[PDB]
């Protein structure tokens, strides 16, 4: 059985069918370098059942720049790689079989004990080998999956052979689509519409089943190919000989099995199928693979890599790449660049790339073992040359080893970028996943590690979660509930233990600006943002424009995932990224016309928070503002109307008392829920009733509700009263046992309990699709009278004890499934939908959207976390414009595409002049300096002239309001009156537009400075 | 015609001004001079002020400054504070021929932080302490309802509009809409009573209702409690309307007086009548006292 409490972000994402085929898996991973390490991490973390690493060198002072798990202790005693880490590795996952091997492999070593293995993966082996185990692992019956990666320097190579024939059972991780018909022609072929307002999203070629189609009853349960013939219509094939259409249809989608073909190894070197990456060089892959083929015949030919600066031996692998081009099919011309920087940094190993090879890497080994994802076919090579590019031609010594742990880095990316690497200051927000992942990302790298400058900040609020555990790799069972800033930290020394980290509990919001004031921000060089809400990312992006500091940005939602990269005078800023927010269900359809299970669950939703949430604190409001209730009493005989007086009367007076009260208050409460709200919506309109224009109004989207009769022996029922009645008794802290939850006790306790009798009232039922919740309804005077009646009886029967005026209130605890919120909202929202003949959900789907848990895989983080540190190198070390690539991946399909971020957008102001959202007026005065001066000088520095001034929300200064125009000779002392605290004040500025009648057109911020 | 000239010319010096409703100790923490409704959202607001928030503002002020309506019949004021231009007070004098007519009303304006992005607060003050719901629109708590503003269901076209909807048109809106002559025919549903005797017969009710309340707290308490920020404008608009005022409380004592013999109506009529001829005996006493501006 699946761990639920472990693994419901990554269920979200790949599905109970997949995840039980990876509990019968066996992965056999060869090679514990850095790219080895991480592909195992990755896969022990997702949760396959048996994973095999194998080695068979021995331990290095150069591998500790590049494996995380390894101690000098492993070095002195020489150990293997994988038995040295095989014990660390475990600790990731209990339920993982880790195990280790150290078994020769060479030419004459028997291949036959791999078939035991369902996938195979290679990484730090040599290429004739590579041939002979996958023409061994395409042979089987059937197939073993083979995936080689490997990274040599800035430069990276990735391989799928999945088989002659894979069968996905899934191309997109994208739900099925529902689209709603509005008409459908008899024609051959049948021309269908959809409904207007809604695209058609689709394409021609698929399949599509139907439902709920009247006229052409036929077309209920068969299935058709569907070609598009309009973002709104489409055809179905000859439908001449069905009935005649009438209304109503519902056609959804059908994931039909994809085959996908693959080739050998040793013929894809020829010809291979290349993901492109960069459409502004879609020939780059190609050339990245004739250089990698080159500096693999060198490795055949010498037995050893190139050495750095050697021109010969450069000049030996050009010559390699020129012979080799030539055999490809499409004879491309060798890249000289790429061919140089490859021999030049042929010995190196870039951690970051590393790291987001091996996330892509695990992730086409999970498509191995499922099939849920459309895999790689088949080649994928990852560059880094942007960092070294810009480098211009350094000298060899800068990337000679020296002896440190960093000589893999050194090797990469020169000795003077890995000093200035060392002295950064980086103020890393958020410590989630990403967070995670980058902060080993810092430990591998070394950043902060010197002594003189270097300092690592990171915060974050929230504690540790088991739910945590499956992608946070940095946190252990026995770290729950703990900080999460603190755990990381004390872990992260571990990896590197010259690293220099501050840990904060501080959630990053204006409240908390005075710790992060900004100097704070000055003293940072980087700022980089693991955040999970948007809010957060817009006040982070404004505090980095204001004080002028670059800021990286990532994000993964499931397969999908993109990187932000903002650097001042160069780049726009995210807050100008206005995409449109998450659309609103309308509150007509929400309430009334439900057309989904979507909308079935967001309503048990808000209802769970109005019943237990809202409600209980109005009442513990209501009963401490007014002391007793016969002051209230008192008050409202004598005409006085108390906020919401009436509605906490009548929560007083149906206030159970013992737990039969509570289930017998559950029981009314599933009737009116669930029987008389359907009488009175078909009161008020009938199955038969017809709109001004004769079309029947019970149509899609609209669906008639259908009453529901109770019965305590069918499971959803007993669910939904159980719930309702523990919700209820802990708010009213009635106590309970478990036997009281028994059916036989509950259906004891409801014998006695009469169900009252449905009547039809006549309130106004909203019908319209735009119209909003209204506001309180006036209360009558029958109402009142009612209200003072019950509450009269409850000071009578002394119900107005303290106890009886408080209630608790309960929050929407998710992740515990004990405490009942989310089987009360799945209880709930089952039955609404069983009202309105809707397809009911289970558990999982009502936690995962009730709950907005947004879906989350290992993989993915590991990927962007890679993509990230990788740009904070471009960062430190102040690249050009050119160099930066923003990024966006999705896994499923599998795409990457790399772009150059936005350049800076200048605003013209007036006569030729222009600013940018980096820029920043300055004016420096004193005591004596007037509001007349400012205007004089910044009309002399920038040749325009202000036309209003403003302090924050305060005017300073607009000519149109009277009598302003004295407060030019007033001195800025005076009219500002500001803190003695600051040297300075800023305002906002706009200049005349050429047009009159034009708004003011605005201009950039201006800080003034009260003394020179 | 004379006396609507002397009015045009009088009272629109008087239309748009500032008052110093804010003030801030030695900190800034702020203090209020007069009056207000939205104190806790003043207090509460931060200082990350967008600038369109302050230029539309400042546009909104040149358009005021420059084409408020004005005429004897309705008339909108508009005063606003020395240094912050989110706070507002707008005081507008109701249509003639209307249940509202000759009324001043005082409203409390508050600007949003992401304004213009949404419609701005107001709210109304001339309730008399929530005593009476002078519109099915406006409720006797001061709420104000509009499809502009939000508060008032409509179609999306009717609704607030961050790139056209203005502070004019909303002030325009809420004299074509609530200071109408037939407000109760505002309520949903009694819309459509309009033209039957029993919906005749219950917004004369209502109208009586409003003339009474609109007497003793639009006009009296207004002359007799003026609002500092509207104290001249208050005083020189009742002496130069005085005898208007005089005759139409007349003339709204004889009509009330002719539903007086209705059984269903009649006695809340009565009521209405006697009040209402208190009131304007302390009105009429009132303006004999009232000095010449
Ligand atoms: O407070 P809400 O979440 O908006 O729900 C209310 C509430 O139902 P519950 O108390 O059962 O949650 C009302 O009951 P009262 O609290 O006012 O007693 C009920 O009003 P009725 O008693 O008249 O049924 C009304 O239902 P309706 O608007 O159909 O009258 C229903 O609204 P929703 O269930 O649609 O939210
Ligand atoms: N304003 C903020 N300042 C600092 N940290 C923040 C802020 N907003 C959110 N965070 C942090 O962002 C992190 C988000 O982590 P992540 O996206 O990996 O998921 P999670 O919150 O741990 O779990 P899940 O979303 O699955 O419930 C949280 O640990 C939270 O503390």
């Amino acid at each position: 059985e699946i761990d639920d409490a472990l693994y419901s972000r990554q269920r979200y994402v790949l599905g109970d069918t997949a995840m039980q085929k990876m509990a019968k898996s066996h992965v056999f991973l060869s090679g514990m370098g850095g790219l080895g390490l991480e592909i195992a991490k990755n896969l022990v973390l997702a949760g396959i059942k048996a994973v095999t690493i194998h080695d068979t060198e021995k331990c290095q002072a150069w591998d500790l720049g590049t494996n995380f798990f390894l101690s000098e202790d492993d070095v002195v005693n020489k150990r293997n790689r994988a038995e040295a880490v095989l014990k660390h590795i475990a600790e990731l996952n209990p339920y993982v079989h880790v195990t280790s091997s150290s078994v020769p492999f060479n030419e004459t070593t028997d291949l036959s004990f791999l078939d035991k293995y369902q996938c195979v993966v290679l990484t730090e082996m040599k290429l004739p080998l590579q041939k002979k185990i996958n023409d061994f692992c395409r042979s089987q019956c059937p197939p073993i999956k083979f995936i080689s990666a490997d990274v040599h320097g800035i430069w990276s190579r990735l391989f799928c052979d999945f088989g002659d024939e894979f069968e996905v059972l899934d191309t997109t991780g994208e739900e099925p689509k529902e689209i709603f018909i509005s008409n459908i022609t008899q024609a051959n072929p049948g021309i269908v519409t959809c409904l207007e307002n809604h695209p058609h999203k689709l394409e021609t070629g698929q399949f599509l089943t139907f439902r709920e189609i009247n006229g052409m009853t036929g077309l209920n349960g068969s299935i058709q190919q569907i070609t598009v013939i309009s973002p709104f219509s489409f055809s179905i094939g000859d439908t001449t000989e069905l009935e005649p259409y009438l209304h109503g249809g519902i056609a959804v989608q059908v994931k039909t099995p994809k085959t996908v073909f693959f080739e050998s190894l040793e013929r894809q070197l020829k010809h291979p199928k290349c993901l492109i990456v960069d459409f502004s060089n879609p020939e780059a892959p190609l050339e990245i693979h004739t250089a990698m083929l080159a500096l693999d015949q060198f490795q055949e030919k010498y037995s050893r890599k190139p050495n750095v600066g050697c021109q010969q031996d450069s000049e030996e692998l050009l010559k390699l790449a020129t012979s080799i081009s030539e055999t490809l099919e499409e004879k491309p011309d060798v890249n000289a660049d790429i061919v140089h920087w490859l021999s030049w940094t042929a010995q190196g190993f870039l951690s970051p790339l590393a790291a987001a090879v091996g996330g892509v890497a695990s992730q086409e080994v999970l498509k191995a073992v499922t099939g849920k994802f459309s895999p790689l076919c088949q080649w994928l090579y990852l560059e880094a040359a942007d960092i070294v590019e810009s480098l211009g031609k350094p000298e060899c010594e800068e990337f000679l080893p020296r002896g440190d742990r960093y000589d893999a880095l050194r090797a990469c990316i020169g000795d003077t970028l890995c000093q200035k690497l060392q002295n950064l200051n980086i103020f890393l927000v958020g410590c989630g996943a990403i967070g995670c992942e980058m902060l080993k990302n810092f430990a591998l790298l070394g950043v902060g590690t010197s002594k003189e400058k270097g300092m690592i900040t990171v915060t974050d609020p929230d504690l540790i979660e088991k739910s945590n555990l499956n992608r946070q790799f940095l946190f252990r069972p026995h770290h729950i509930q703990k900080p999460k800033s603190y755990t990381a930290a004390d872990a992260t020394l571990k990896i590197n233990s010259q690293i220099k980290i501050d840990a904060h509990l501080n959630k990053v919001c204006p409240t908390t600006e005075t710790i992060y004031n900004d100097e704070f921000y000055t003293k940072q060089d980087v700022i980089i943002t693991a955040l999970d809400n948007v809010e957060a990312r817009r006040y982070v992006d404004s505090r980095c424009l204001a004080n002028l500091r670059p800021l990286l940005d990532s994000g993964t939602m499931g397969t999908k995932g993109h990187t932000e990269v903002i650097v001042p005078h160069l780049t726009e800023s995210y807050n100008s990224h206005r995409d449109p927010p998450e659309e609103e269900i309308p509150f007509s359809t929400l309430k009334s016309f439900p057309a989904a299970i979507e909308h079935t669950i967001q309503w048990a939703r808000d209802k769970f928070e109005s019943s237990f949430s809202h409600k209980p604190s109005l009442f513990n409001k209501f009963w401490q503002t007014y002391s007793s209730a016969e002051e209230v009493l008192q008050k409202i005989q004598s005409g006085h109307s108390l906020e919401g007086c009436f509605q906490v009367i009548k929560l007083l007076s149906r206030r159970p008392r013992n737990w039969s009260q509570c289930v017998e208050l559950a029981r009314l409460k599933f009737e009116k829920y669930f029987n008389h709200k359907a009488l009175q919506l078909l009161h008020c309109f009938p199955l038969d009733i017809r709109l001004k224009d004769g079309s029947l109004f019970w149509q899609s989207p609209k669906r008639p509700p259908s009453p529901i009769k109770f019965d305590l022996n069918e499971p959803l029922h007993l669910s939904f009263l159980q719930n309702a009645a523990k919700l209820y008794a802990t708010v009213y802290c009635i106590p309970f046992a478990e036997e009281d939850l028994s059916a036989d006790a509950l259906l004891n306790i409801l014998s006695e309990v009469k169900i009252q009798e449905f009547k039809p009232s006549n309130k106004v039922v909203q019908t319209d699709e735009t119209a909003r919740k209204p506001d309180h309804v006036p209360i009558s005077s029958e109402d009142e009278r009612n209200a003072i009646f019950q509450l009269e009886k409850a000071i009578l029967s002394n119900e107005a004890t303290k106890s009886d005026l408080q209630m608790a209130v309960l929050s929407f605890e998710k992740d515990d499934d004990h405490n009942g919120h989310i089987d009360f909202i799945t209880a709930a929202s089952n039955l609404r939908a069983k009202m309105y003949s809707i397809e009911p959900a289970d558990r999982f789907k009502t936690k995962r959207i009730a709950g907005k848990i947004i879906p989350a895989i290992a993989t993915t983080t590991a990927t962007v976390s890679g993509l990230v540190a990788l740009e904070m190198i471009k960062v430190t070390g102040g690249y050009p414009f050119e160099a930066y690539k923003n990024c966006f991946l999705n896994l499923a399909i599998p795409i990457v595409v790399f772009t150059e971020t936005t350049e800076v957008r200048k605003t013209k102001i007036r006569n030729g002049i222009s600013f940018t959202i980096w820029d920043r007026w300055t004016v420096h005065g004193k005591e004596d300096f007037t509001l007349l001066d400012f205007i004089n000088a910044v009309k002399e520095k920038y040749g325009i002239e202000p036309t209003m001034v403003v302090q924050g929300v305060k005017m300073l200064y607009v000519p149109v309001m009277p009598g302003h125009a004295k407060r030019l000779k007033l001195t800025m002392h005076k009219l500002v009156k500001p803190t003695t605290e600051k040297k300075y004040v800023d305002l906002t500025v706009s200049f005349a537009p050429d047009i009159d009648g034009d708004e003011d057109l605005p201009g950039p911020p201006v800080r003034y400075y009260f003394s020179h | 015609k004379s006396l609507e000239e002397k009015y045009v010319a009088v009272m629109k010096k008087l239309q748009f001004d500032t008052f110093e409703m804010v003030s801030e100790d030695e900190d800034g923490k702020l203090g209020f001079k007069v009056n207000y409704h939205y104190m806790s959202q003043v207090k509460n607001a931060n200082d990350a002020n967008s600038a369109a928030r302050a230029r539309r503002l400042a546009q909104e002020a040149v358009t005021l400054s420059t084409s408020l309506p004005l005429s004897s019949s309705s008339s909108v004021f508009v005063r606003c504070d020395e240094e912050r231009l989110d706070i507002m007070k707008v005081l507008i004098t109701g249509p003639a021929d209307t249940p509202y007519a000759n009324g001043c009303f005082e409203f409390d304006v508050y600007f949003p932080q992401d304004y213009p992005s949404s419609p701005p607060l107001v709210n109304l003050e001339t309730t008399g302490g929530h005593s009476v719901r002078f519109n099915p629109n406006l409720y006797n708590d001061g709420k104000v309802c509009l499809s502009i503003l939000n508060t008032w269901h409509g179609r999306p076209e009717e609704k607030w509009n961050p790139q056209t909807s203005s502070f004019l048109q909303v002030l325009v809106s809420v004299q074509s809409l609530i200071l109408v002559a037939e407000p109760y025919f505002n309520e949903p549903g009694y819309e459509r009573s309009r033209g039957t005797p029993s919906g005749t017969q219950s917004s004369r009710e209502y109208d009586g209702n409003i003339r009474q309340a609109t007497v003793k707290w639009a006009m009296l308490e207004q002359i007799r409690n003026p609002s500092p920020c509207f104290k001249e404008v208050i005083h020189k608009h009742f002496y130069l309307k005085r005898v208007e005022i005089m005759a139409q409380c007349e003339e709204w004592i004889a009509d009330i007086q002719q539903y007086s013999s209705d059984k269903r109506v009649g006695r809340t009529m009565s009521h209405h009548a006697a009040a209402l001829k208190r009131h304007t005996a302390q009105l009429r006493e009132e303006l004999l006292k009232l000095p010449c501006p």
